[PDB]
Formats: C-alpha cells, structure tokens, sequence
RNA sequence: CGCUGGGUAGCCAAGUGCGGAGCGGAUAACUGCUGAAAGCAUCUAAGUAGUAAGCCCACCCCAAGAUGAGUGCUCUCCUA
RNA sequence: UUCACAUCGACGGGAAGGUUUGGCACCUCGAUGUCGGCUCUUCGCCACCUGGGGCUGUAGUAUGUUCCAAGGGUUGGGCUGUUCGCCCAUUAAAGCGGUACGUGAGCUGGGUUCAGAACGUCGUGAGACAGUUCGGUCCAUAUCCGGUGUGGGCGUUAGAG
RNA sequence: UCGGAGAGAGGCUCGGUGAAAUAGACAUGUCUGUGAAGAUGCGGACUACCUGCACCUGGACAGAAAGACCCUAUGAAGCU
RNA sequence: GGCCAGUGAGACGAUGGGGGAUAAGCUUCAUCGUCGAGAGGGAAACAGCCCGGAUCACCAGCUAAGGCCCCUAAAUGACCGCUCAGUGAUAAAGGAGGUAGGGGUGCAGAGACAGCCAGGAGGUUUGCCUAGAAGCAGCCACCCUUGAAAGAGUGCGUAAUAGCUCACUGAUCGAGCGCUCUUGCGCCGAAGAUGAACGGGGCUAAGCGGUCUGCCGAAGCUGUGGGAUGUAAAAAAACAUCGGUAGGGGAGCGUUCCGUGUUAGGGAGAAACGCGUGCGUGAGCCGCGUUGGACGAAGCGGAAGCGAGAAUGUCGGCUUG
RNA sequence: AACCCAGAGCUAGCUGGUUCUCCCCGAAAUGCGUUGAGGCGCAGCAGUUGACUGGACAUCUAGGGGUAAAGCACUGUUUCG
RNA sequence: AGGGUGAAAAGAACCCCCAUCGGGGAGUGAAAUAGAACAUGAAACCGUAAGCUCUCAAGCAGUGGGAGGGGGACCAGACC
C-alpha cells in the first residue's frame, strides 16, 4: 500500500487488486510487496503495466 | 496557515511514521522528520475554539486545569 | 428514578457492532470470469 | 519582573527605634559590607531578557575560583562573593564598569521587600511545620503528636501527593513585603528598617522596592 | 537539677512585624447597543459593550531529569 | 382584598441520585474488625454565609423565591456511648453528603450487648430477652506501591564555577 | 484552650555481634472503565531517569489463625 | 440388552408465563442458542451477544460477522438528502417561529400579511346592588341604527368619570401570508461526590439515513503436504472424521528387582553426574564428556513401596526481610 | 470433666490431596423417593461389547385440542339512556 | 540425629607465614584438585572471571520478527 501511493495521483491499494485481478494475474500473492523494496523499477513495470 | 488540525495531524502523521515508503517496518524508526512553520494560525472548524478544552492535571486531586 | 442499567450480555446485546444499514447487508463477494487450470506443479524429466 | 533595581546588605542585630512624637518600633540593623556593584546587565539585545547584576562581599582572591574571578575581571571590578541580578523593564541605563551605587534610593520610598534565606530548623513534624493539633495527652490515649490519619479508604488506594507529611522546615528563601523603611545613616553605614528579617544576624539580604 | 528564686544566647507564643494587590485578560447568570429570518419586534443569527469571592495571569517559593535536559558570562586542555 | 404561576399549590403525572430503611444473595468468611469521638484529608452541589443578578403583594432597612458561582468559611458549650436531636451564648453563616465508622497495620468508650452478677418478665427447669445496670487484655521492627524531605550515580555530546 | 522548652533510654551515624514473623516469581505508577459486581498485572489516556537513606501508614481485600458471631453436620460434650 | 461410570449447586440471551413493584446480573418453570466443556475474529478491555466450530505445518489465497483518517489492516471512495447540538454514549413527561420536507384548509392584481395614521358612535350608566360600578367588584341576557365598522367591549387606568388601547373597517407602498396534523435529525428538560473518563487523538465529516463498486478481516473455506481414528479384517489407495471438563475405552515410554544371566560389554573406564547442529506423537532413546571409579545393557517375559508442583503435606539444606 | 498408654490406622454423608505419555468418544446440573436437601438409589443423558433392526433430515396429508387472537352465547363484573 | 581417605596411615620429615587454627612448597600415594570437615557431589544458595547489553523506563518478564555486536567454524546461507 505504501509503495502504490507513491504515485501521487488518487491510485489507492484497493484499485491495484481492480485492475491486478481484471487484467488476469492469477495469485501474485503479496511477494509484490517483497519485489516491490527489492527490485523497485521491476514493481514499476508491474503497476506501468497494470495501468495499460 | 489556514489548515483545519485534525487532518494536517493526520497527514503529518503518515509521513512521521513512515507509511508513504515502501521501506515501512512498524518496528523501526522509518520516518521523516517534520516541521510546522506558523502555528499560530491554524483553522479550525465549528466551536473548536471556544468550546473544545485542553485540560491537564497533576497526581494530587483539584489540580484539573481549566 | 426506575431505569434499569443494562448489565453485561445486556450490554452485548445492545452495544454489539451491528451493520444495520439495508444496502451493506446485500453485499456478496465480488466474482471474476474463470480462468483455465493451471498447469502441472512439476514435471519428471530424465 | 521587578520595578527597579534593589541592593542585598547584611542583618546586623534588631533594636528600637524612639520616634520623637513617643512611639518605640523594632527595627531591623542593616549594614553593607561592600557597595552594591552593578557587575553584569543583561538585556534585550543579547540575552531574552533585562536584567541588572550586583554583587557583594569583596573577599580575597583565594576565596574565589578562576571562572568567578575570570566573570568578575571581565568587568573591570574588584574581586566579590555575592551576585544577583534583578529583572527590570528596558528602560535602564545601566553601565556594568564599576557602578558603585550609593544607598540614598530607598530613603524617599517608605515601602520596600526583603528575601533572604529564613533559620532552618531541620526535619521538623507536622505538629510545627503545618500547624497541626495533638491528640488527647491523657485519658487511655496513645497517639500523642502524631499524623494522624493519613488517607482515606480502599478507594483510592494511595495517598495524595503534597499530603502534610514531616520534612525539612526552613533554609529556604522567603521575602516578606512592603516593609516601610526609617531612618538610614549616612556614615554608619547602617539602614534602620522596621520590621523582621528572614534570618538572624550575618546572613544576605535581598533589599528591592515594592512590586504592588 | 534535692527542693525552690531569678536569667544571657537558642527554641517558642501569649509577644513582635508583614500579607491577602490589580479602569489586568476572557467569561457563567444578567442588563444592554445597533440588528435581520416573518418592511413591527427581539442582547445575536454578523459585529460589540458593563460585569462574579468563580477561570487565567500578576503575587511568594521550588523549578531545564521541561531527556523538549534551556540561555548568558568566565576558566582549562600542556611535554614526549 | 381583584389576580392559577410575587409566594404556597390540593387530585394526579414524569424524572434524576444512590447519601436512609428495604429487596436479591453476586465477591469476601484457610478471618472484608461494626457505632461514636480525636487527628488529618480530599471531593460533589441538591447553597447556610460570602460575590454578581432577575422577580417581588420590593417605598427604604430587612426580605420571600430563584439563576450563575464550591475559591473560602461553616463557633464554644450543658445532656446522652451517642449519630440525630433539645437548650444557652453568639456569629456573615453555625449546609447536607461521598471517600468500607472516610480514617482502630494512627488512637480511645457504647458494642457482633463474650466469660461474673443483679432487676423485671418468660420457662417446670437448664437458661433466655434486637429489655435494663456494674465490671471487662486489643498486637505489630514497612518488603513493595503511595507520600514528604534529602542525597549518590549517570545523562544533558569536552569538562566545569 | 494551644501548645512550648529542657534532661535521660531508644530512634540517626560509625565499629563489633546479629535474628524474626512473612514470602508462587516479581521488570511491583495514577485516573477511568471493564471484569467473580473494590485491578501495579486487562483496556484507553496521562504521568514517571536509575537507586538509596530518614520518617508516615492509605492500599497490597497487609501478617496472624482452617471466623469465637450465622448456618449446615441424621457431629461432640456439659446441663436440665 | 451385558459390563461399567460420572451427573443430580447451573448461568445468561430470545419467546410463553407465575412471585415482585411486568424492579433487580432477582426467583421458579416450558421450548431454543451459547457458556459450562469452546479456542479464533468482531465487541476498547469483558463466560453466556453476532460470525464461527481449533489434527498439524506454510514469511499461502478467498471470505462470514464487523470495518476502510491516525493510533491499528483496508476508500480523507463515488452520488443523493440531512445534523451545526461535537448531537454523534446516554432517560421521560412536557415546551419550542430550530432546520429539511410532506398532507389538509383560508385569503389576494376588485391590494394578501406586518407597521404608521383615521374612525371606533346614538339610545346607553341594558335592568339589580353600591356613594360612585359610566365595559372594566359583580349578577341576567349580552340589542338594533349611521354605516366603511365598532364588541353592554381586549386589557390598563380613574373615587367614579374622563381617558390610553385593541378585535373590525378605511388609506399609502406592495405578491405572498396565515393555522393544524406530521415525520427525519436536532435544543432545553439532563445535576455527584479522586481526574478528559463517552477507546484516545480528533473530525461539520472521519456524523446520520438511501444505493454502486472494491479492499481489509478468523485457527471458517480453499490449495499444497504430513499424522491418527473408523470402514477393516495385512500393505497400497479411497471417503468420512480427528475442540473438549467429570468420565469411559485402546495403545505405549520410563524406573528397581528377577528368568535367560557367571548375558553382551566394562580400570583400553560400568553405574552416576553433565552434555547434544540426532531421532520420536510424547513419555523417552541413542551418541559425546581433560568429572568420576566397578559394575552391568538390549531383545524376549514377569512383579511392584513404579513416575511429583501442590495435601496451612513432611524431613534435611539454604534464602528473603 | 486432667495427663500418659491401649482399643485406634476410632469415626467423619466434611476439607485438602491423589504423581508418565499418545489416540478415539464424550456428558450432566432434570424427574421421582428419602430423618432428605452440599449425601444417596433408580430413571434421563456417556464409554465399550453386541443382538435385532431401517431409519434420520426435507416435503405433503390425516387426527385430538381450546393456547394466541377473538367474542359476550353461559358464569361473573361494569358505563350510560 | 550423626555411616563409607586409601589397597596399605604409607596421617605430611624438613623450610616459610605464624600465639594457635590454618595455608603454601617438599615428601608418601596410582590419585593430596583421596589431607583427616578427607569416597561419586546434583539442585536451591553464595560467589569470581569472560562475551553482549540496561540509567525517558510501565513489565506473569515470555514468544514471533530482529537492529547492532561477539564466538568458533565447514556443507563458509549454517550453529550458539
């Protein structure tokens, strides 16, 4: 949660699992949260893609 | 200048915890440092200002300050 | 005075969290379409 | 914050003074061992507040320690024990080089207020220090003197911080107010004030006009 | 203290001095000033005035272990 | 004198409080020591006085009632174990209560009327009375919290006065 | 009333000797609420640097001592 | 049916009642739910209220009750209305131009409401009483006329009058005004004794009602892997199951002695005592010891003065103060 | 109504206590009776071993009632013409 | 109520501390850490040394995560 609101603009957590459910990722299961500090631009290709 | 308290509290706090890094440990101190320039002038909304009390006391009884 | 004081599971039945508000009672869990099985976990390979 | 400056001099004995329309008053003797030298100001500019420091007892300089002696050359003054200041509002004129104020500024004002450090009595009880009363001296009795009851039931549980307990009495500071002043000797160097000191005779003594 | 008669310095009061001040701030009850929602009105909804032994400050003392640990002045760190 | 609402308010009704007597028997009987007094608190306002005000069948003095206000005060005694209460002299007034009697690991009398005795009454009697009277041991070096004083260490980013 | 001073034996300090009742372990705050309906131990807030010494005893439903009062026992005993 | 136990003090919550005062966390019953014997989550904490039934592991996912400002996980989410009392935890009778509506009924472009101004008179002081009662101390009805309208008067006042004034009508500006029911959320009523004491901070929404989408949320479910019980009578595989007090049944570990046993082993170190990067569901086994110095395993069997944290147990040792 | 020894390890419907592990199952606080009420006997409800059995849970239908509601036709009671 | 040094007292010649008690060397013994309080010696209890760490802190003292640090190491990622 805290690394989604990074954006900035109104993108909260519960809009990631709208849009990581929707475009069908079955199951990341919240290790996200781990690449999320360990590979911080591999998160960004995550959500930059989530958004398209 | 001319924010409301309780949501500059709360908004103050997120930052003081450090709940807007993805380095969040609530075991640690992740945070950032803040600083409020003019509290003289904080807003507040309704009757905050006449009616809403910062009582104290001490240990020993009639000691509760108005 | 001849107000009783609710006691305790008096007080329980009283000061509960209850959602009494018709619209949130509605709610179901949100459904996504299906999706096909997933594969083997692992494979033997020799 | 005080309305003027003050000078501390020294409880020497009480007398009576005979006025001359037939009346006897008590007065306090107050003598000066040294003038009341303005050593340190303080004001606005470069301390948060403004104030006047004095100092008394010149000594020798053995009796005095190198920081003290240090502050006290940095003024270009002579050698002393005591120092005080006093906190007046920024209207002064007050140079700290060597000021030896002369005692003619509190014959006019026929009001004046005293501190100083009152007789200690050491660990006292609470039949002397809080005005208590005793119990019965006779009849079966067996809590002569004592404290007494000391809190009340289960309820609280504990007893109430400041409760009237025995302690040490005196040794602290006290000033007693608007003490009319008499008749000054300019060659005895000697105050007559009517009234009682904090003290007995040798002790300083805080000497300021009134704050009413 | 054998029992009495007085007493300096201490301690004490019954003795001796002093204190309880403020056209300082904001209020509770109340009296109001303009004054609308109903072209009348009304202490109020905008603004605002008098005022309580009550609240706070001023008053006397302790007080930066106020870990938020303050501020100012001054002294001393040398030989291999 | 007219006049429900200056002041009382019948017949009735609605509340709050937990200070009396009660109801339940929920903690405690391998022990929560009752009533009164002394000492010493602290707190509530349902205000006796002190401060401000409204109304008065308030001419003024003094009021009657009521609003805000609990900072401070609320006497000395004769009777009784007395709480309460009566009376005297007053005082601005001599408030009502909570804190397990507020307070017996701080202290003393009547009492859960203990063991002796007597009077009345009850009982055939032993004995008994929510009847009366005389006498009748009350312990204690504070471990911890709490309190009042008073230090020592360390910290306050060099060390100090 | 209305306490006050003084003299001894203790109490305080030092040197010697040196127990006791008690004790689940204690890293043992206040208010307020809850709870077997009176909490340092549970909850929220506030307050408290650590640790001694000397006094005071409000709490630890403090110590004692399987409540003398009340009731139960198909208990015991004295007496009529 | 056979053998063989406990239990027979219940508690609260909903409904049906009696006792009470339709008072009690009160007492007694009747059906049911929970606790008892139930863990977890929500309820700030908190046996009985809601979800829910814990075999175990995972640094797995989806949910129920309940929540999505911060403390504390998830929406300072969207769109309609409401509340201005911090109501948001609280208790009523009753009062109220509070505010947002809703239903009725009555007046207006032939001027509707509010204010100013004008009139409000004649018989008449209706008849009784009183000194006066002239509408105003009261008793009885409580008129008609001019008219634009005036009531034996709406109140004050006066010795009584006189008089001030109103219901009603006339006149100027001008467009909404009454008076009743009613909900929603509010205000007062509403005051306790140690100290915010109502989770806290706080918030005019982060409050209250109506919908829309998602997320958080248990030890629930799912997934991946073990264990055991029942089928079951060998193994494998399958399905169901596996909270538990009083209690019942099945299977095992350990101790000392005895048969094998003058056992294997052991002054090249047995038992003890202390040790583990080992194995078991566990009671425990096995292994290692610069300590110690002579006994004694396993397996297959048997018998107990057989297993310790409780008895104001008890005996020694040693603390606290 | 002494003390010591013995019956006597009196008796106690009372109190405290009763020690290793794993697995499966799992209550009751009710009735009746009691010189009984904090005890006990039986029933109810457990465990285990059986023998007969074919039911449980949903839906429908049929029977007797006299509760809730209702009502004044009986028994009372009551307001008014 | 109080048993067990050794196999054999071979029970410590002599030197030092020194009034003794005791202690250290030396000597006996396989063992003197088997020394007459003498055989194995555990727990409570009292200690001393080494590593890390506590003086703004609320706690049935744990447990899950683990900052920083220390130690040996060999499956150096592991263990304490």
């Amino acid at each position: 949660n805290a690394a989604i609101r990074e954006r900035g603009v109104y993108y909260n957590y519960s809009k990631f699992i709208h849009d990581l459910y929707k475009r069908q990722l079955l199951l990341n299961r919240k290790i996200l949260a781990q690449i999320a500090i360990l590979n911080p631009n591999c998160i960004y290709m995550i959500y930059n893609e989530i958004i398209k | 200048t001319d924010l409301i308290l309780g949501r500059m509290a709360s908004t103050i706090a997120i930052h003081i915890r450090g709940k807007n890094l993805a380095s969040y440990t609530p075991s640690v101190d992740m945070g950032a440092f803040v600083i409020v320039v003019n509290a003289d002038k904080v807003a507040v909304s309704g009757k905050k200002r006449t009616q809403k009390l910062y009582r104290r006391h001490s240990g020993r009884p009639g000691g509760l300050k108005e | 005075s001849s107000r009783p004081q609710k006691k305790g599971t008096a007080h329980h039945m009283k000061t509960r969290p209850k959602k009494t508000a018709r619209w949130d009672i509605k709610r179901g869990p949100a459904v996504y379409p299906p999706l096909p099985p997933l594969p083997a976990e692992w494979t033997i390979v020799s | 914050v005080d309305a003027g400056i003050g000078v501390m001099g020294t409880k020497l004995g009480m007398m009576s003074f005979f006025e001359e329309d037939g009346t006897v008053v008590p007065v306090t003797v107050i003598g000066f061992k040294e003038g009341n030298i303005v050593t340190q100001v303080k004001t606005e500019s470069t301390d948060g507040y403004n104030a006047v420091q004095v100092g008394y007892e010149r000594l020798r300089d053995r009796k005095l320690t190198m920081p003290e002696r240090g502050h006290l050359n940095k003024a270009g003054v002579i050698p002393m024990r005591h120092l005080q200041e006093f906190r007046l509002v920024s209207v002064d004129d007050f140079t700290p080089s060597q000021k030896l104020l002369f005692e003619e500024l509190f014959k006019e004002g026929d009001m004046v207020d005293i501190s100083g450090t009152t007789i200690g009595k050491g660990f006292q009880g609470g039949i002397k220090r809080h005005n208590f009363k005793r119990g019965l001296m006779t009849h079966g009795s067996k809590s002569h003197r004592a404290l007494g009851s000391i809190g009340a039931g289960t309820t609280p549980g504990h007893v109430y911080k400041g409760k009237k307990m025995p302690g040490r009495m005196g040794g602290t500071k006290t000033k007693i107010r608007k003490l009319k002043i008499m008749k000054i000797d300019t060659d005895l160097r000697v105050v007559m004030i009517k009234g009682a000191v904090p003290g007995k005779p040798g002790n300083l003594l805080r000497l300021a006009p009134a704050k009413i």
